[PDB]
Order: structure tokens, then sequence, then C-alpha cells
């Protein structure tokens, strides 16, 4: 689940299988690159649901979002973080999962 | 018929997730 | 008749590992 | 009825205890 590649102003990003849920022990990235100037927003949308823990801050599975030397997250749980305005043209997405566990994941749309 | 009995209790938790890392040493 | 209801929730997982050491002290 | 389905997995376990400190600084 690497390689993703998204070079539109807007689209649509999802964990592997989302809306079904997301297979163990994956390492995955997603890239948007658009053209510099454009500055893009992620905005998570229907039901997020990444596996957490009652204690401590994503010990198992998350998502990371980097842009330059940018990063924010880990973010995981039932609840999406806010909007995220990256002020950036290019971002790497990573979702990395464990061995177990039933959660649906996560869907976003970005624009620019 | 009655509905049977309540299934077998479910397979244990996962493992917690591991301590995080001691203090800096003494100087 | 019908099935039973689920079973329970399995025990809570185990603890979690120690910590790694913490990294060298002051000068 | 038959029995139900085993129930689901417990809850995780417990973040686990702080690792050892680190080794001490330059003298
Ligand atoms: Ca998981």
């Amino acid at each position: 689940c690497s390689g993703n590649l998204f070079t539109q102003r807007t689209g649509t990003i999802t964990s592997p299988d989302y809306p079904n849920p997301y297979p163990k022990s994956s390492e995955c990235s997603y890239t948007i690159d658009l053209e510099e100037g454009f500055m893009v927003t992620l905005q998570f949308e229907d039901i997020f649901d990444i596996e957490d823990h009652p204690e401590v801050p994503c010990p198992y599975d998350y998502i990371k979002i980097k842009a330059g030397s940018k990063v924010w997250g880990p973010f995981c749980g039932e609840k999406s973080p806010e909007p995220i305005s990256t002020q950036s043209h290019s971002i790497q997405i990573l979702f990395r999962s464990d061995n177990s566990g039933e959660n649906r994941g996560w869907r976003l749309s970005y624009r620019a | 018929g009655p509905p049977g009995p309540p299934g077998p209790p479910g397979p244990p938790g996962k493992l917690g997730p591991p301590g995080p890392p001691g203090p800096p040493g003494p100087p």
C-alpha cells in the first residue's frame, strides 16, 4: 500500500480497504505532490477509527503527516484531528498498523 | 426452543505497550 | 433453539514490558 | 439452543514500567 500518488488540486485518500477494516501489519505511504505555491488542507471525513489505547497516545496503529521539516501526529482513535493547514504543496502521509484489531480506518479529502 | 447459554469468554487482551525509556543518567 | 448470546470479553492483556534504558546523563 | 459465539478479545494491557536510568555522563 505504498506509492499512492495524488497530483490533482483536490482528492480523496483512504486507509487500505476503507470503509472496511484495514489490514494488519500495514506500513502505507501516500504522497500529495502539487506545483509550488499551492497550500494543501487536509480534512478527514466520514468515520475515523484507528486503534488506540486508553493510557498511552497511539502505541499500536497511527497516521503521521510530513511536509518538509513539518510533522503532524501521530493520530489515532475514534475522532479525527481538526483539519490540517499544511502551508505546503508536497505532503507525505504515513499509516502504520500492528498485528491485531479490527478498526475501520480513515478517509480524508485534501484541497489547495 | 429457548436460546442457548452464553458463549465462552473471548481471548485475552493484547499486550500492553512497552514502558517509556528510562530517565537520563546521573551526572 | 437459537444460539446463545456472545460470551463475556476475555481477560485484560498482560502488562507491557519494561522500557529501554535512558540516554546518557550530563557532564 | 447451542452455546453462543465466543466473547470478544479483552482490553489492552497496561503501559510497561519505565526503563532503567541511562549511563552516566562525562565525569
Ligand atoms: Ca491494530
